[PDB]
């Protein structure tokens, strides 16, 4: 791959990381040494077993390493390692959606279904993604009962805990965590380092603006607006 | 009225317990109130009895007039504590409207269902224990005949709801006293049913509220935990 294989080159990187999506839309990886990986790689493809979205089919699908972009250096890391996101899941025969149905390619046939129906060229997507940032959580499910606690020191509920450093006493109040300064905001720091490992693997530009979302501990990060099958994998 | 605190806290306290009279002592539950019945009896005849409003003579209507009327001040002697303004909150079973109705809630004046009229009574919801039975007693029935004297109309009563859209009205609604503060404010106003027939000397009325004074002032002195959540780090 033009992009991929140069990567390699270029970081002397002696590990591959094949990355796809389960039915479910969590990411699974798989690493190889990049000796194994060849041009030729990319159609050929390596293979595997199907343990997530199929069973009972003995299913030996093969992993197609997709190419163009999603060549990332892991950041995170040690060994230099490039990461191949763009992992099609194709059928021994059928070039197809793998197991039940690999989500890249059904996502890739909606690309097609668009050209085809003489609609649109491309489709653009730009998600809003929400997360929370905590310390810790903990829980557990038995015979006994059903548990589960949440544990952060912007927590609004964490004034009157004890702390290490000491309480600042500093932290969002319910709901009103939309944009305080840092004293109470107590992350900045570590958005600007997700921002800057983001640029990382997706490219320079890409990131639009961060913010601290509303709740107590809860974090919005901008990206950019894509195509699918590219938008998708950032 | 103190022989019953006195049992109850003795009980409670044989009982490895503690009992308290205190009006709003849990925040987001339901306060302790001292709802007060009353009556007039002349040569053994229940004058509260006739047939203008839900079987109550006019003398009770003036009865209940005078009440309304000096009703801010009332609440001095009758809610005499800081935290009896935490029990008179707008919110549900609060008797914070001045009004009466036999059969309405929020009504601060309530008719009780007695069946037979010969204990027909009157009923005001407002106070809390906090209010010295001698002088709160005492206080509602001054006022009480200040209505009766002066043929004080307890205007129209609200059977029909509660707290509603304003249509410019309900707004208007007259609201029992915010504060110990402007209880005493208004007690300072308006303190004279009370001197007549000299049954309150101007000394006790004036010691009282400097007393009383000393209360609220603790109360404006000490900063509240609460403060700490709203404004610590503004
Ligand atoms: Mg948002
Ligand atoms: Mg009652």
């Amino acid at each position: 791959a033009n992009k991929v294989l140069q990567l390699i080159q270029e970081s002397g990187a002696k590990w591959v990381d094949f990355r796809f999506t389960d039915t479910k839309g969590k990411e699974q990886h798989v690493t190889y040494p990049a000796d194994s990986i060849d041009e030729d790689t990319f159609e050929d493809g390596k293979m595997f077993d199907g343990s997530s979205i199929a069973g009972w089919k003995g299913i030996e699908a093969s992993d197609m390493i997709l190419r163009p972009d999603a060549e990332t250096g892991f950041i995170d890391p040690f060994f230099a390692e490039p990461t191949v996101v763009v992992t099609c899941d194709v059928i021994e025969p059928s070039t197809g959606q793998g197991y039940e149905r690999d989500p890249r390619s059904i996502a890739r046939r909606a690309e097609e279904y668009l050209k085809s129906t003489g609609i649109g060229d491309t489709a653009f997507f730009g998600p809003e993604p929400e997360f929370f940032v905590f310390d810790e959580v903990k829980w557990d499910i038995d015979m006994s009962g059903a548990r589960h606690t949440l544990i952060a020191e912007e927590a609004a509920w964490s004034t009157g805990k004890d702390y290490e450093s000491g309480n600042s006493g500093h932290r969002p109040r319910v709901k009103g965590g939309y944009f305080p300064v840092p004293p109470v905001d107590s992350a900045q720091d570590m958005r600007a380092e997700m921002c800057a490992k983001i640029e990382d693997i997706m490219g320079p530009g890409r990131v639009e603006v961060h913010h601290h979302e509303v709740a107590s501990c809860q974090l919005e990060i901008g990206v950019s607006f894509n195509t699918l099958v590219r938008k998708a994998d950032e | 009225v103190q022989q019953f605190k006195y049992a109850v806290w003795n009980v409670a306290h044989q009982y490895a317990k503690t009992a308290t009279f205190m009006p709003k002592p849990m925040v987001g539950d339901n306060g302790s109130g001292m709802h007060v019945h009353m009556s007039i009896s002349k040569d053994g005849k229940n004058l509260f009895a006739g047939d203008e409003y839900a079987g109550l003579s006019e003398m009770a209507l003036y009865f209940i007039g005078g009440i309304i009327k000096h009703a801010r001040a009332l609440n001095a002697i009758t809610n005499p504590s800081t935290n009896s303004y935490k029990r008179l909150v707008p919110h549900f079973e609060a008797p914070i409207m001045l009004a009466y109705s036999a059969r309405n809630r929020s009504a601060s004046i309530r008719i009780p269902y007695v069946s037979n009229p010969k204990g027909k009574r009157i009923e005001a919801r407002f106070p809390d224990p906090m209010m010295n039975p001698y002088l709160g007693f005492a206080a509602l029935l001054m006022a009480g005949i200040d209505g009766i004297q002066n043929k004080i109309h307890p205007g129209e009563a609200a059977d029909k709801n509660l707290y509603d859209l304003p249509p410019e009205e309900e707004a208007k609604i007259p609201t029992v006293a915010h504060s110990l503060d402007m209880a005493l404010e208004a007690l300072q106003a308006d303190h004279e049913f009370l001197l007549k027939g000299g049954v309150f000397t101007k000394e006790m009325l004036d010691a009282y509220i400097e007393l009383k004074t000393e209360d609220v002032r603790r109360l404006n002195t000490t900063t509240h935990p609460v403060e700490f959540d709203m404004y610590y780090s503004l």
